[PDB]
Order: structure tokens, then C-alpha cells, then sequence
């Protein structure tokens, strides 16, 4: 399960 | 970094970025935050993202390290405490930025929301390693930040906003990983994705860009947890 | 690491190998060295990856920055000399444990060639960001380490051993990149080759695998220098 | 130009 990237 | 101009540690934060040096990113970073003024949108995100970077590789050891010692002398529970602490350590910087004092002079939505997602999520890490007496109550600071978080963004924000929607996403992966509710991990990841959709037409293409890759995102988890 | 046993500091090198944490690595190989002890086989190429890695990774950081500064306050100037003067302690520290003591002690051609490669190596580090009244020294300090390890690899290695092949292959680098004998470069790589590849029917199946692996190397730096 | 890995 995949959270949020910065970029 | 307290002899550094404000407006260097910028600078260098940015280089760091680069040349992929997250660990000096992060210090400059805390240096810019100990300055004492707010910080831009732009400065949040190098904030965000030095951090993010540094402690994404400490997870990624501590789980090789953690599963090597499942399949087992000390020294793998040593190494792996080790690589552990130091996570903490991190995941106590970043939350005390936040607590001393970003959120307390953040007031607009976009600033707010953001602070008190980045408090969940390093909650959320500390949550990832913890094992004693504490990992309820850990569990439970991670959850009352993204629940604040959450309640700002739904007022304040469209329900296109990329930081409601990673807030949303961040915060249905802790429902699904750490809290053990996987309905609501899918219920949460499932109405931000039907109500962001909804609130597309009105977005320029650049906006709709930015969206459309978070609700790829959201749809990414519930075809995985589907 | 004067505390934690040998056999630990190894473990753990191992360990931390797995979970790329290449600083953490190279620290516990320096404890090891630090023991006293000759290194076996395999605990020479656990002090030579962690370093390598470490290495690699500031090198590519400061090309990173020196380019910035090229195309260019004094932020992008300063960090540069950062990274760069990070860059040199981490190889003054591999060669403070060449000369303290592993390559007085290491006498079997195995050993010694490969400690002079790696002091070659460092060397030619330092000289790849040398720019004030000593990059001549440093240079022919790499070309010195370099030409003792050739002379033995070829008189005590056959031409398809892998630490020769490797020497080779990094000396032409050197020559190359460093020392502006392009000339030297090319012959160097492609009599390596050619004499390597009249060895091969001697070797294993595995032996072969190894060999062509390095051969293939030489032969990309060919291809790109001519 | 590359020079050798360690793996
Ligand atoms: C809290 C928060 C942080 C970052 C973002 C954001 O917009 N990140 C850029 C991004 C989004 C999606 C993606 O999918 C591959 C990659 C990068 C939003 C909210
Ligand atoms: C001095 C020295 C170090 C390492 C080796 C070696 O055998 N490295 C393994 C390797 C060889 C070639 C390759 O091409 C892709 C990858 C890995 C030899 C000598
Ligand atoms: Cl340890
Ligand atoms: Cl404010
Ligand atoms: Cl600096
Ligand atoms: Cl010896
Ligand atoms: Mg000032
Ligand atoms: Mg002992």
C-alpha cells in the first residue's frame, strides 16, 4: 500500500 | 546551522535536493524551521520531502533487518535496535519542528492541514516499530493528527486539493497498516476518491494534472486491497 | 568499534550490506581492520564494497554541485567544498588503513595486489577533485600504487584472475580520466583483453562467467574511447 | 568510462 511521495 | 543566513539554508537545502544528499537537505532544513519564522509553501515541501527521503530509508532497513531477524547470536536484534533508535530519533526531530513551533503559528488551511498530516505520519512511523507499552498510545497521536488534519481539510479545502487528497491517502494507508480497519482504510480511500473526481471539471489542466496522479494513487491502494 | 568482537563488526558488515546502509558498513569494516588482524578473502571485499559505495555516492554528489557551480553567492561554492572535503576524509581514512596496516602485512599476491588497486583507487579520488599545488602528487601517488600492483598481478595472477582483470580495467580508467594518456588507456585495455581472452579455455564454467564479466567491461571502455 | 563494481 502506497502513502504520498513529495515529488 | 545557527550561524547560517536563513536564505542560505534555503539555498543549500535545494542543492542537497540535487544531489540527492537528503541527510544534509534535512539538516539545513531543521536550521531554516529553528530560525524561528514561518515557513512558505515551497519551504514546507523542502521540509517534507528532506525528511520523508531520510527516514524512507531507515524504514526500508529496519524491514530487511526486522525480517532477517524473524527467520532466525545478538547481533541482528542489536543491529536492527540500532537502525531502530536512530528512526526514532528522526521521527522525534521532525515532530518536535512541528510542535515547536510550526503548528501552534500555522492559521491558513494549507499550512495547518499539512503540518498536522506530516505529525501523523511520523507518529505513524514510530507506530511501524513500536512493540511496548506504548504503541497504543502512539497509534492513538498518529490518529488525532490526521483526524484534525482531516476536519480542516473537509471545511476549508476542495475536494480536489492535493494535500487534502495525500492527507486522505496517508491517512486511509494508516487505517489499513497500523489500525487494523481495513474497511475504513477502504471507505476513506473510496469516498476522496469519488468526490474528487466529481470536483474535476473545475480545474485547469495543470490543477487537473496534479490531482488526477493523487486519485491514480487512491485507486492504486483499493485495487490492491480489493 | 574498539568494543564489539571481530567476528561482530563482520556479521554486521554483512548485515548492513543487505539493508544498503553503506556508511554503517564501512564503519564496522573499519573496526574490523582496526583489530589488527589480517582480512581473509571475502573480509577484503566487505571493506572494499562499503567504501566503494560511501565513495561512490559523494562522488556523484559533488559532480552534481561542482556542475551547478561551472554554469554559475557563495552557497553552491561552499557546499561543494563540503561534500569535497567530506569526500577526501573518507579517503584518507581508506588509505590511513592501507598504510595501517594492511598493505605491510599482506603477502600473498591476492592480497597485496588488491590492497594496492584499492590504494590506486583512492588516490585517484582525490585526485579527481585535486585542483591545488599537489593534484601532480596525488596523481603519481594513484600511478605508483597502481604500476607496484600491475608488476605483480603480472608476474604471480593469470591473465583472466579477476583482481587482475580489475586493476587493468581501473588503471586504464586512470589513465583515461586522470593522467590525460588516452593513448595509454586504449593499449592498456585492449592488450588486457586480448591476453585474457587466450586464458579462457583453462578456466571452469564459473571461472569463465567471472572472467568475461570483467572482459566485457574493458571492452565498453573500448568501444567508448575509440 | 566505468570502472569495477564491487558485486
Ligand atoms: C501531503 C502531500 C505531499 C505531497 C503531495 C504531492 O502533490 N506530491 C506529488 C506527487 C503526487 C502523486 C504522485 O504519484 C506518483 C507522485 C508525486 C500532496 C500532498
Ligand atoms: C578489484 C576487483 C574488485 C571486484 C572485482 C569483481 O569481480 N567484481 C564483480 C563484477 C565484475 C564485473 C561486473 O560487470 C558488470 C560486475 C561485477 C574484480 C576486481
Ligand atoms: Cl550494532
Ligand atoms: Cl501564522
Ligand atoms: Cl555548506
Ligand atoms: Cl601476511
Ligand atoms: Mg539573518
Ligand atoms: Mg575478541
Amino acid at each position: 500500500a502506497g502513502s504520498i511521495p513529495g515529488r | 546551522m545557527g550561524s547560517m543566513e536563513r536564505a542560505s539554508l534555503i539555498q543549500k537545502a535545494k542543492l542537497a535536493e540535487q544531489a540527492e544528499r537528503y541527510e544534509d537537505m534535512a539538516a539545513f532544513m531543521k536550521g531554516a524551521v529553528e530560525k524561528g519564522e514561518e515557513l512558505s509553501c515551497e519551504e514546507r515541501n523542502l521540509l517534507s520531502v528532506a525528511y520523508k527521503n531520510v527516514v524512507g530509508g531507515q524504514r526500508a532497513a529496519w524491514r530487511v533487518l526486522s525480517s532477517i531477524e524473524q527467520k532466525s547470536g545478538p547481533e541482528v536484534r542489536e543491529y536492527r535496535e540500532k537502525v531502530e533508535t536512530e528512526l526514532q530519533g528522526v521521527c522525534d526531530t521532525v515532530l518536535g519542528l512541528l510542535d515547536s513551533h510550526l503548528i501552534k503559528e500555522a492559521g491558513d488551511a494549507e499550512s495547518r492541514v499539512f503540518y498536522l498530516k506530516m505529525k501523523g505520519d511520523y507518529y505513524r512511523y514510530l507506530a511501524e516499530v513500536a512493540t511496548g507499552d506504548d504503541k497504543k498510545r502512539i497509534i492513538d497521536s498518529a490518529r488525532s493528527a490526521y483526524q484534525e488534519a482531516m476536519d480542516i481539510s473537509k471545511k476549508e479545502m476542495p475536494p480536489t486539493n492535493p494535500i487534502r487528497l495525500g492527507l486522505a491517502l496517508n491517512f486511509s494507508v494508516f487505517h489499513y497498516e497500523i489500525a487494523n480497519s481495513p474497511e475504513e482504510a477502504i471507505s476513506l480511500a473510496k469516498t476522496t476518491f469519488d468526490e474528487a473526481m466529481a470536483d474535476l471539471h473545475t480545474l485547469s489542466e495543470d490543477s487537473y494534472k496534479d490531482s488526477t496522479l493523487i486519485m491514480q494513487l487512491l485507486r492504486d491502494n483499493l485495487t490492491l486491497w480489493t
